[PDB]
C-alpha cells in the first residue's frame, strides 16, 4: 500500500507533532512568497500564528500532546493551488522568452 | 534627541550587527559555532602574533 | 522666456573639426 | 466600400458590421453599464471595472493578454460614459480574431482575482487625480450631482472613500448584472457579418436577458460650488432639457449651436456665437462661454459653461444667461438658425469621419434605439427643425428650474436664487 | 582620415579595442626595448660586460 | 482583403501642378466632408535671430482679416458653413487648412487662396496680436515636455537656425514690424514652396481647377536652407520647486529622405511608450515599460524620431521624481545597447507589427490624410503609399535594426536636456559612457 | 498600442495655465465627459 | 536548461559568439604576452628577436 | 547563497593558512608535510613543476619555503578577518536560517540580551574544552615526530597530515592517478559550492526529513572513516576501505541525497 509508506513517513516526519501542517514546512523560494502573499488573509494568519507556535515549541525542544498533533487525513493543502499557480505563470512568462 | 547607539555611523553598524540584530527565537547550539569560529579567529592571531614576538 | 534661453557660443573650445555650424559634424565624428 | 449590415439575435444582443476594406479593423463592444447603473453601495465599482480590462480572464492571463495583443500592434480600449462602457480592440485586419477572443474573454469571462483586484485599488487614485488636472471634470462630476438626485448623479470616477474598497464581489454581481445581451452591441468596421455572428456565438450567452433594471433618473435641481482658489472659475449652470433621440433633443442640439457650442476658427473670435458676443460686449477680460448639452437616454441638460476671471464671473455668467432669456423672448432671426444647422450637421459628419468616431455612433444609436439610421436621415431630422422649436427649447431653459456647479475662488460668483 | 578609419576598424567596440591594446603592448614591449636598450648601450659604450666580454 | 489586398485598394494620391509651381495634391473617398489645406516649406529654421518669430506671428494674423474679408468676416463665413479652420507652424512647415463639407470645397479653396495671398497684416491687428503672442509665451513655459523639447533642440542645434524655437524670443516678439511681416510672407509664401492638399470626398479635377482660379497669380516658375551642425551637449535648468523632473536625450538621427528612418521607428517601437495610466504595466513587452511600472520608476517615457530635411533627433523624453532619473537613464541607454549589440528577432516582429499599425491608424479621417499628403510633398516630394511603407517594413530584421541602432546609437555623443529637480540627473560623461558597452 | 497619444499622463504634474482669452476659446465644455483607459494607452477625459 | 533554450536563446548565442570570441583572442594574446609563451611567441616574426 | 560560497572560500583560506603554520616549526612532520602536499602540485599538467619550484622558491622544500610560509601565515588570517566580515554583512541581508528551515520573522528577537549572553556560555565551553586539551594532552592532537628537527635524508616511516585534512588525504590517496588524486581531493571541498544545485527537496532543513538524515548521517560516518584511513598506511584492508569511503562520499552529496530527497517529496505528496 502506498498510502501506508505515506502516512508512516508523515507521521516520522514529525512536523505535526508541532502543530504544523505540510505547506507550513516549504522552503521559501520566489514562487512560494508571490503563493503566501496570494493567500485569503485568514488562511494567512492561521499560517503566521502556527509557524510561530511551532517555532515556540522548537526553542523549549518540546513538541505538543499526541491530541493536538496534526492528523495526517487532516492536513490541508491549503497553499497549493495558490502556488500551482504561480509556477504556471512563471512557466508562461518563460515559454514567452524562448 | 538620538540614541547614540543608532545614531553614531560606527555604533550604528555594531548595533545593527550584534545588539538590535533580529535573531530567530529558536536557534540551537549548532547555531553557537559562528561566534565560536570568530572568537577562534581571534585567539589564533593574539597568541599567534606573541608566539611571533619570539619566533 | 525658455524662449529667451541660447546656449553661449563655445567656438572657443570646440575642435576644428566641428567650428562651422553649416557642416555635419558626422562627417568628423569618427575622427573626433 | 459595401453596406452597414445589422442585426439582433435572438438573445437580444445587437452586432452591426460594416466591411470597409480598411487595412485596419475595430471591433467594439457596447453595453448598458455605465455608473448610472450603481447605487450608494457599490460607487466606484464600474470605475474600476473600467480599469481592469487586461486582467485575468477565464480563457487568458494578463501577461497572455498584454504581450498577445501588443505582439500584434494591437489595442484594448474601454470608454465610458455615464449610460454605456464601449470595449474597444483595434489591429490590422489579419490579427481580428485573436483580439476579438480577448475583447469576448475581458467581457464576457473576466475572473477578477482578488490580489490583482487589490492591486488595482491605486489606479482609482491615479486615474481620477489625472482626469482632476483638468478643471471640468470635477466641475461636470459635481453639475451631475447637484441636477440629479441618484442615478446620473453617479461619478464617472470612484469616490476617494471607496477606493481600497472597491471588492471582487461588487464586480462579479456588476458584470453578471449589466454585461447581458439584451444590453450589448457588437459593431465592427472591417469584418463580415457572418464573422462577428460567430464571435457572438461562441460567448456573450450570459443571460440574453435585461439584467438589473437602473432606476429613472430625478432631477434634483441643486448646487454644488468647490471653493478652492484656482486663478480661474468654471461655471456651469443647466435645467433639464429632453431625452435623446426626440424633436426636443434635436431643437436643443439646434439651440446649441445657436448660443455657440465650441470654437471653429484657431484663435478666433467666436463671431457667430451669440454667447460669445453677448459675454464679449461688457467682460473685457481673458474668457470662455460656451452652450451645453447633455442628452441621455431618460433625461438630459441643457446650460451654459463658462470659464473666467474670479471678479467677472457674475457678468459672464449674467450676460450668457439673458442672451439665452433674450432668445426665449423670441429674438432668433432665420439665417443665424440655418447656420447653426449648418453647424450642427458639419459636426456630425465630421464625428463620424474616423474609424473611432463612426463605430461610437454605431455602437450608441444600437444600445439607445436598437436600429442604425444613416447620416442623411439625421441631417433631415436637423433640417426638420423648426424656429418656435429652437426660441420653445431655449424657454424651457429659462422657465427651468436651474442646477448649478461652480469651482475657484467663487467670492464673486452668484448662486443659483441670485 | 587614418584617426577615423582607425575608430571604425579597431576602437568602436571593446573586444576590438582591447585586442588592439593587448597585440600593441607585445610589440610595444618588444620595440621599447629593443630602442631603450641601445640607447643606454651607446651612452655606456665599452664600458659594458658584452662590449668587452670578446676578450676574456 | 487580406491586408495585402487592403493596402493595394487604398485611393491613390493625384498630384499635378500650376505654371507658378502650386502642387495640388488630393486623395479622394466618398466621405461628405473633406479637409483641404496648404503647406508650406517655411519655419523658424528659415528664420534668423532677427526675424525668429515672424512665422508664428504671420499665422497669428491669418484669420485676423484679408483685404477682401475685412477682420471677422472671413471667420464668420467659415462659422457660417460648419467648417473648421486650424493652423500649425514647425521649425520647417507652415500649414493652413479647413475642414468643410464636400460641398463647402470651392469656398473653402477661395478662403484658403486669399488667407495665403492677402493677408492684411495690420499694425492695429500686429499689437493686438503682439500682446497675445507674450500670454502665449507665459502659457508656453507652463508645459515641461515644451519646454525640455525646445532646449533639446537649442543645445543639439546650438549656432543653427534649427536651435530657433517656432515662436522666437519674447524680445524679436516685441520688436517685429510689419514690415519684417510683410517680407516673411514676400520671401517664403511662394508657389513653389506651396502644396494645395485635399483629402475625402474632393475629385482632383475640380480642386485643380480651382487651384488654376484661386491660386494662378501666386509666384511664377533666393535664400533656402544651410546644414545644421548637431553637438553632443547638454542644457540642465534645475527648478526643485519643479513636482517632476523632465529629461530629454536625443542622439543625431536621420532626416527625412533617408530609408534608414524605417528600421529606426521599429526599434523605437521596441523600447516603446509609458504613462502611468496604463492597463499592461509589468507584463508589457517592452522592457523598459515594464520595469518603469514595476519600480515606479518615472510617469511617462516616449521614444522620438523628429526628422528635418538632413539631420534629426532621434531619442526619447521622460519624466520621473527626483529619485530615479538615474534609474530611467541606465535602463533607457541599456535598452538602446541591447537593440545595438542583440536587437533578436521575435521583438522585430513585434516592432514591425507596431510600425504598421502606427501608419494605418494615424491616416484615419480627412485630416490627418491632408496633412500627410502636403507634409508628404514637402519632405519627399511625393506621397509615398502605405504599400511602400510595408514594403520597407518587410524588409526590416534584427540584423537590419542591430545595424541601424548601431550607426546611430553606438557610441555616439547625445544632446541632453534637463528640467526640474535633476540633482540626480546624471553628469554627461556618466550618460556618454552609458553610450556604449565595455562587454561588446 | 502602436501609436503614443496625444498627451501623456503625469500625475502630480500642473500640466499647463491658459493667460489669454485665445488659448481660452475651446476649454468651455458642450457635451457630457467621457472617461477612457487602455492597455498601454493614456488615459483621457473628453467634455 | 528549460527556461532556456529556444530560437531566441540560440539568436542571442549567434549575436554573441562574435564578441566572445573577440574576447577569447584578447585573453589569448595577453596570457602569451604577460607569460612570455615562446611555445607560440616563437613563430611572430619582430617578438621573434626576444629570444 | 552568498554567504554560503563566501564560507566555501573562508574554508579553503584557514586550511591554507593551518597547513603553512604547520611547516613553521620545522620539524619532521612539518618539513615532509610539506614536501608531499607541494609536490602534489607538479600532477597540474604543463605548469605544474614550474608551479611548484616556484612554490618552493628552489628545488625542494627549504630555507626560502619556510620564510614565504611564515609571511604567508602571518598575512592570511587578516585577509580571513575580512572575508568573515563580508561573510556576516551578507548572512545579515536576510538574517539567520533556523532549525525548521522555515522563516521566522513573525517570532524574531533581539541578539543582544538573549544570544550574546547564549553565545558567551558556548565560548565558555569551548574554552574549557580547549584549556583540557592544552592543560592535560597538550599533544593529544599531535605527532611526536614534530619534537624531532627535520631532517630533509631521513622520511619518517609514516607521513601523516594534521587529522583535519586526513579525509581529503585519504580521498586523494584513494585514486591511483596523480592529477585525479589532487581533483578529487579539490573536489572534495568545491563540492560544497554544489549544494544549493543538488537541492531537490520542497523543505529546507532535514528536520521533517527521516532518510535524508539517515543520508547525513552515514556521510558523517564515511567522513570520520575516511580521517580514520587517511591516519592509516596504505595497506590491504585500508585501501579497499578508503576507496569505497570515497566513492560513498561523492555518491551520497551527488547522488543519493537528490534522489533521496525526491522520494521524500513523493512521500508527502508534493
Ligand atoms: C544520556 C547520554 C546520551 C544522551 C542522548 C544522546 C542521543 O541519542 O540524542 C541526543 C539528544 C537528541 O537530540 P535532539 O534534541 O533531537 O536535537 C538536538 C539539537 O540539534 C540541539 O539542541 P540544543 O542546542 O538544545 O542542544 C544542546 C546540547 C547539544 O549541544 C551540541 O550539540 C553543541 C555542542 C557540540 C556537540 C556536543 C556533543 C556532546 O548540549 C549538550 O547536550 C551538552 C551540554 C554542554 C555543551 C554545551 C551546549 O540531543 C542532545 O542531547 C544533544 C546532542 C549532543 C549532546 C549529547
Ligand atoms: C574587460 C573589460 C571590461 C569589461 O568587459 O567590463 C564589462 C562590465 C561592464 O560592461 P558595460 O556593458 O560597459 O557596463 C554596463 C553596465 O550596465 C554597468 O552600468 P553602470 O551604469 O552600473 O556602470 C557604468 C560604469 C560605472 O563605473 C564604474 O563602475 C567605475 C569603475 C571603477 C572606477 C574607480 C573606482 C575606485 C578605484 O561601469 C564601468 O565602468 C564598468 C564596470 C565596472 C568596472 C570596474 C573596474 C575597476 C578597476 C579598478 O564590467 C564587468 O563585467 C566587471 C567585471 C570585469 C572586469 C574585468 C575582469
Ligand atoms: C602604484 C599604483 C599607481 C600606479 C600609477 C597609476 C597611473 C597609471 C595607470 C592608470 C592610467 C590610466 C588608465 C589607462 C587605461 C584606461 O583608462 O582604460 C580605460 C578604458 C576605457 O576607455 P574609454 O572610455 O576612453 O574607451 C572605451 C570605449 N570604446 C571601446 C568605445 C573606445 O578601459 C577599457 O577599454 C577596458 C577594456 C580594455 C582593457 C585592456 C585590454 C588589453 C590588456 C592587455 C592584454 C590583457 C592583459
Ligand atoms: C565588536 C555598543 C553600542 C554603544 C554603547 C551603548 C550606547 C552608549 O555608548 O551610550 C553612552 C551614553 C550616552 O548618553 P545617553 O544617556 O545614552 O544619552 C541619552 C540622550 N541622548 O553614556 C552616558 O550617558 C554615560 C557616560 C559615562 C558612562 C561610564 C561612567 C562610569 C565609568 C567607569
Ligand atoms: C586604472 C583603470 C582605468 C581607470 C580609468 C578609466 C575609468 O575610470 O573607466 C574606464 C572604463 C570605462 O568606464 P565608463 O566610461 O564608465 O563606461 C562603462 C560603460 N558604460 O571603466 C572601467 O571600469 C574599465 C574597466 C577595465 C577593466
Ligand atoms: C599561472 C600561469 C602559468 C605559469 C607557469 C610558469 C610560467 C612559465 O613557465 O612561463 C614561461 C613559459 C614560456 O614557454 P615555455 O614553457 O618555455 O614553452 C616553450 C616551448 N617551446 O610560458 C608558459 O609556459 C605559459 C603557459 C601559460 C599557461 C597555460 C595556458
Ligand atoms: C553522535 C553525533 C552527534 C549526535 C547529536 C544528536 C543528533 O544528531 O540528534 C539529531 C539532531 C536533530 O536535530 P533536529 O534539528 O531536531 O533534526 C530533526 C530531527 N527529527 O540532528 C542535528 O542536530 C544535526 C545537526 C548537525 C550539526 C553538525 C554535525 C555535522 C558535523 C560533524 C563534524
Ligand atoms: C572563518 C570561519 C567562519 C566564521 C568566523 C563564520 C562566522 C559565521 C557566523 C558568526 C555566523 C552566524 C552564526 C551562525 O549561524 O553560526 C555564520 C553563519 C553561517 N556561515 Fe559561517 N563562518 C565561517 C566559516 C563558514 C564556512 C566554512 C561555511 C560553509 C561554506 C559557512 C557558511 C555559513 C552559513 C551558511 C551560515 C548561515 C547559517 C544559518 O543561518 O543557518 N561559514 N558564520
Ligand atoms: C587562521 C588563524 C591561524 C591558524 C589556523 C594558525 C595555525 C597554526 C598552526 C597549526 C601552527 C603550527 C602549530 C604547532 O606548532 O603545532 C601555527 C604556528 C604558528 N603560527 Fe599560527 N595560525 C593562525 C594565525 C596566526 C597568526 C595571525 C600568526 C602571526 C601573527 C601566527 C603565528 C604563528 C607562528 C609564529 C607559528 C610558529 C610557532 C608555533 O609552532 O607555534 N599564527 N599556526
Amino acid at each position: 500500500w502506498l498510502e501506508g509508506i505515506r502516512k508512516w513517513y508523515y507521521n516520522a516526519a514529525g512536523f505535526n507533532k508541532l502543530g504544523l501542517m505540510r505547506d507550513d514546512t516549504i522552503y521559501e523560494d520566489d514562487d512560494v512568497k508571490e503563493a503566501i502573499r496570494r493567500l485569503p488573509e485568514n488562511l494567512y494568519n492561521d499560517r503566521v500564528f502556527r509557524i510561530k507556535r511551532a517555532l515556540d515549541l522548537t526553542m523549549r525542544q518540546q513538541i505538543l500532546p499526541k491530541e493536538q498533533w496534526t492528523k495526517y487525513e487532516e492536513d490541508k493543502f491549503y497553499l497549493e493551488p495558490y502556488l500551482k499557480e504561480v509556477i504556471r505563470e512563471r512557466k508562461e512568462r518563460e515559454e514567452w522568452a524562448k | 534627541m538620538t540614541n547614540i547607539r543608532k545614531s553614531h555611523p560606527l555604533m550604528k553598524i555594531i548595533n545593527n550587527a550584534f545588539i538590535d540584530l533580529p535573531a530567530p527565537s529558536n536557534i540551537s547550539s549548532w547555531w553557537n559555532f559562528g561566534s565560536l569560529l570568530g572568537i577562534c579567529l581571534i585567539l589564533q592571531i593574539l597568541t599567534g602574533l606573541f608566539l611571533a614576538m619570539h619566533y | 522666456s525658455h524662449t529667451d534661453i541660447r546656449v553661449p557660443d563655445f567656438s572657443d573650445y570646440r575642435r576644428a573639426e566641428v567650428l562651422d555650424s553649416t557642416k555635419s559634424s558626422k562627417e568628423s565624428s569618427d575622427a573626433r | 466600400p459595401q453596406d452597414l449590415e445589422f442585426t439582433r439575435l435572438p438573445n437580444g444582443l445587437v452586432i452591426a458590421s460594416l466591411e470597409n476594406y480598411a487595412p485596419a479593423s475595430r471591433i467594439g463592444l457596447f453595453i448598458k453599464a455605465g455608473s448610472r447603473y450603481e447605487d450608494s453601495n457599490n460607487l466606484g465599482t464600474s470605475h474600476l471595472l473600467r480599469l481592469a480590462s487586461s486582467l485575468t480572464t477565464k480563457g487568458a492571463s494578463s501577461f497572455k493578454i498584454t504581450r498577445g495583443i501588443e505582439a500584434v500592434g494591437g489595442k484594448l480600449s474601454v470608454t465610458s460614459t455615464r449610460e454605456s462602457m464601449a470595449y474597444t480592440v483595434e489591429c490590422l485586419r489579419d490579427d481580428i480574431e485573436i483580439l476579438m477572443e480577448f475583447l469576448l474573454n475581458v467581457t464576457a469571462a473576466p475572473e477578477f482575482r482578488r490580489w490583482e483586484v487589490a492591486a488595482l485599488q491605486s489606479q482609482l487614485r491615479i486615474d481620477k487625480a489625472v482626469a482632476f488636472q483638468n478643471p471640468q471634470a470635477q466641475v461636470l462630476e459635481n453639475l451631475h450631482a447637484a441636477a440629479y438626485r441618484n442615478a446620473l448623479a453617479n461619478s464617472l470616477y470612484c469616490p476617494d472613500y471607496r477606493i481600497g474598497k472597491v471588492t471582487p464581489d461588487q464586480l462579479h454581481y456588476y458584470v453578471q448584472n449589466h454585461f447581458t445581451s439584451a444590453r450589448m452591441a457588437l459593431i465592427g468596421l472591417g469584418v463580415s457579418h457572418p464573422v462577428l455572428k460567430q464571435v457572438a456565438e461562441r460567448f456573450l450567452n450570459m443571460r440574453g436577458g435585461l439584467g438589473l433594471s437602473g432606476a429613472k433618473a430625478k432631477y434634483r435641481g441643486g448646487e454644488i460650488r468647490d471653493q478652492n482658489g484656482d486663478s480661474l472659475v468654471h461655471a456651469a449652470l443647466v435645467a433639464e432639457s429632453a431625452a435623446t433621440g426626440s424633436a426636443e433633443a434635436n431643437a436643443f442640439s439646434v439651440l446649441q449651436h445657436v448660443l455657440g457650442a465650441g470654437p471653429h476658427v484657431k484663435r478666433g473670435s467666436n463671431a457667430t456665437s451669440s454667447l460669445y458676443q453677448a459675454v464679449a460686449k461688457g467682460v473685457h477680460q481673458p474668457f470662455d462661454v460656451s452652450a451645453f448639452n447633455a442628452s441621455y437616454s431618460d433625461s438630459g441638460l441643457f446650460g451654459i459653461y463658462t470659464i473666467s476671471q474670479a471678479a467677472s464671473a457674475g457678468d459672464v455668467i449674467k450676460s450668457a444667461y439673458d442672451q439665452v432669456k433674450t432668445i426665449a423672448q423670441g429674438n432668433l432671426s432665420n439665417t443665424d438658425v440655418q447656420a447653426a444647422k449648418n453647424k450642427l450637421k458639419a459636426g456630425y459628419l465630421m464625428s463620424v469621419e474616423s474609424s473611432e468616431g463612426f463605430l461610437d455612433e454605431v455602437g450608441s444609436q444600437a444600445l439607445v434605439a436598437g436600429s442604425y439610421v444613416q447620416p442623411s436621415t439625421v441631417l433631415q431630422q436637423i433640417d426638420s427643425v423648426a424656429d418656435a422649436d429652437v426660441i420653445n427649447a431655449a424657454k424651457k431653459f429659462v422657465s427651468g428650474r436651474k442646477s448649478m456647479a461652480a469651482s475657484g475662488n467663487l467670492g464673486h460668483t452668484p448662486f443659483v436664487d441670485e | 582620415t587614418l584617426t577615423a578609419r582607425l575608430y571604425s576598424l579597431l576602437f568602436r567596440r571593446t573586444s576590438t579595442f582591447a585586442l588592439t591594446i593587448a597585440v600593441g603592448a607585445l610589440f610595444f614591449e618588444r620595440a621599447f626595448d629593443q630602442g631603450a636598450d641601445a640607447i643606454y648601450e651607446h651612452i655606456n659604450q665599452g664600458k659594458l660586460w658584452k662590449h668587452i666580454k670578446h676578450k676574456y | 482583403a487580406t491586408y495585402a489586398q487592403a493596402l493595394q485598394s487604398v485611393p491613390e494620391t493625384q498630384v499635378s501642378q500650376l505654371d507658378n509651381g502650386l502642387r495640388v495634391a488630393s486623395e479622394q473617398s466618398s466621405q461628405p466632408t473633406c479637409t483641404v489645406g496648404v503647406w508650406i516649406d517655411a519655419g523658424s529654421r528659415y528664420e534668423n535671430e532677427k526675424n525668429n518669430g515672424a512665422g508664428y506671428f504671420v499665422e497669428h494674423l491669418a484669420f485676423k482679416g484679408t483685404k477682401n474679408r475685412p477682420g471677422s468676416a472671413l471667420e464668420k463665413e467659415v462659422e457660417s458653413m460648419g467648417a473648421h479652420l486650424n493652423a500649425y507652424s514647425t521649425r520647417e512647415h507652415t500649414a493652413y487648412y479647413i475642414k468643410a463639407l464636400s460641398k463647402d470645397l470651392p469656398k473653402a479653396v477661395e478662403l484658403l487662396a486669399d488667407i495665403v495671398q492677402n493677408c492684411s497684416l495690420e499694425d492695429s491687428q500686429i499689437e493686438k496680436e503682439r500682446d497675445v503672442i507674450l500670454q502665449e509665451l507665459q502659457e508656453n513655459d507652463s508645459s515641461m515636455r515644451d519646454v525640455v523639447f525646445d532646449y533639446l533642440h537649442a543645445t543639439a542645434f546650438q549656432g543653427t537656425p534649427l536651435a530657433q524655437s517656432v515662436e522666437g524670443p519674447s524680445e524679436n516678439v516685441r520688436k517685429l514690424s510689419r514690415a519684417d511681416l510683410t517680407e516673411y510672407v514676400s520671401q517664403h509664401y511662394k508657389a513653389p514652396r506651396m502644396v494645395l492638399a485635399a483629402a475625402g470626398g474632393v475629385e482632383h479635377r475640380q480642386l485643380l481647377d480651382l487651384a488654376q482660379k484661386h491660386f494662378s497669380s501666386l509666384s511664377g516658375t533666393v535664400p533656402a536652407f544651410t546644414p545644421c551642425r548637431f553637438t553632443g551637449s547638454e542644457i540642465r535648468h534645475r527648478d526643485d520647486a519643479l513636482p517632476l523632473a523632465h529629461v530629454a536625450i536625443a542622439v543625431e538621427g536621420p532626416g527625412w529622405a533617408n530609408p534608414d528612418n524605417v528600421p529606426l521607428q521599429v526599434a523605437n517601437a521596441i523600447i516603446g511608450h509609458y504613462d502611468s495610466t496604463y492597463g499592461g504595466g509589468t507584463h508589457m513587452s517592452s522592457t523598459l515599460a515594464s520595469v518603469a511600472a514595476t519600480r515606479k520608476l518615472c510617469q511617462s517615457f516616449q521614444t522620438f524620431n523628429i526628422c528635418y530635411a538632413e539631420t534629426g533627433l532621434l531619442g526619447a523624453h521622460f519624466v520621473c521624481d527626483n529619485m530615479s532619473i538615474d534609474d530611467m537613464m541606465f535602463f533607457l541607454q541599456g535598452q538602446w545597447m541591447r537593440l545595438c549589440t542583440s536587437a533578436t528577432e521575435s521583438e522585430v516582429v513585434r516592432g514591425k507589427n507596431i510600425l504598421r499599425n502606427a501608419l494605418v491608424s494615424h491616416l484615419d479621417g480627412t485630416t490627418p490624410v491632408c496633412e500627410d499628403i502636403g507634409r508628404s510633398l514637402l519632405t519627399y516630394g511625393r506621397r509615398i503609399p502605405l504599400a511602400e511603407w510595408e514594403s520597407r517594413i518587410a524588409e526590416v530584421d534584427a540584423s537590419v535594426v542591430r545595424e541601424v541602432c548601431s550607426k546611430y546609437f553606438y557610441d555616439q555623443c547625445p544632446a541632453v536636456a534637463g528640467l526640474g529637480p535633476i540633482e540626480q540627473l546624471p553628469d554627461y560623461n556618466r550618460i556618454r559612457s552609458g553610450m556604449f558597452w565595455l562587454r561588446f | 498600442a502602436a501609436l503614443p497619444a496625444t498627451s501623456e499622463s503625469p500625475v502630480l504634474d500642473a500640466k499647463r495655465s491658459f493667460l489669454c482669452r485665445e488659448s481660452l476659446s475651446g476649454q468651455a465644455a458642450g457635451r457630457p465627459l467621457v472617461a477612457s483607459v487602455g492597455l498601454n494607452v493614456p488615459a483621457s477625459v473628453r467634455y | 536548461l528549460s527556461r532556456f533554450l529556444g530560437p531566441r536563446y540560440r539568436e542571442l548565442a549567434r549575436n554573441w559568439i562574435p564578441t566572445a570570441s573577440m574576447w577569447g583572442a584578447v585573453g589569448a594574446v595577453g596570457l602569451v604576452w604577460a607569460t612570455d609563451w615562446r611555445l607560440i611567441l616563437d613563430w611572430v616574426p619582430y617578438i621573434n628577436g626576444k629570444f | 547563497l552568498e554567504t554560503w560560497n563566501i564560507g566555501v572560500v573562508l574554508l579553503f583560506t584557514v586550511m591554507a593558512t593551518a597547513f603553512m603554520g604547520y611547516v613553521l616549526p620545522w620539524g619532521q612532520m612539518s618539513f615532509w608535510g610539506a614536501t608531499v602536499i607541494t609536490n602534489l602540485l607538479s600532477a597540474i599538467p604543463y605548469i605544474g613543476t614550474d608551479l611548484v619550484e616556484w612554490i618552493w622558491g628552489g628545488f625542494s622544500v627549504d630555507k626560502a619555503t619556510l620564510t614565504r610560509f611564515f609571511a604567508f601565515h602571518f598575512i592570511l588570517p587578516f585577509i580571513i578577518t575580512a572575508l568573515a566580515a563580508v561573510h556576516l554583512l551578507f548572512l545579515h541581508e536576510t538574517g539567520s536560517n533556523n532549525p525548521t528551515g522555515i522563516s521566522s520573522d513573525m517570532d524574531k528577537i533581539p541578539f543582544h540580551p538573549y544570544y550574546t549572553i547564549k553565545d558567551i556560555l558556548g565560548a565558555l565551553f569551548m574554552m574549557l574544552i580547549l584549556l583540557i586539551l592544552v592543560l592535560f594532552s597538550p599533544d593529544l592532537l599531535g605527532d611526536p615526530d614534530n619534537y624531532t628537527p627535520a631532517n630533509p635524508l631521513n622520511t619518517p616511516p609514516h607521513i601523516k597530515p594534521e587529522w583535519y585534512f586526513l579525509f581529503a588525504y585519504a580521498i586523494l590517496r584513494s585514486i591511483p592517478n596523480k592529477l585525479g588524486g589532487v581533483l578529487a581531493l579539490v573536489a572534495s571541498i568545491l563540492i560544497l559550492i554544489l549544494m544549493p544545485m543538488l537541492h531537490t527537496s520542497k523543505q529546507r532543513s532535514m528536520m521533517f526529513r527521516p532518510l535524508s538524515q539517515c543520508l547525513f548521517w552515514m556521510l558523517v560516518a564515511d567522513l570520520i572513516t575516511l580521517t580514520w584511513i587517511g591516519g592509516q598506511p596504505v595497506e590491504h584492508p585500508f585501501i579497499i576501505i578508503g576507496q569505497l569511503a570515497s566513492i560513498l562520499y561523492f555518491l551520497i552529496i551527488l547522488v543519493l541525497m537528490p534522489i533521496t530527497s525526491i522520494i521524500e517529496n513523493n512521500l508527502l505528496k508534493w
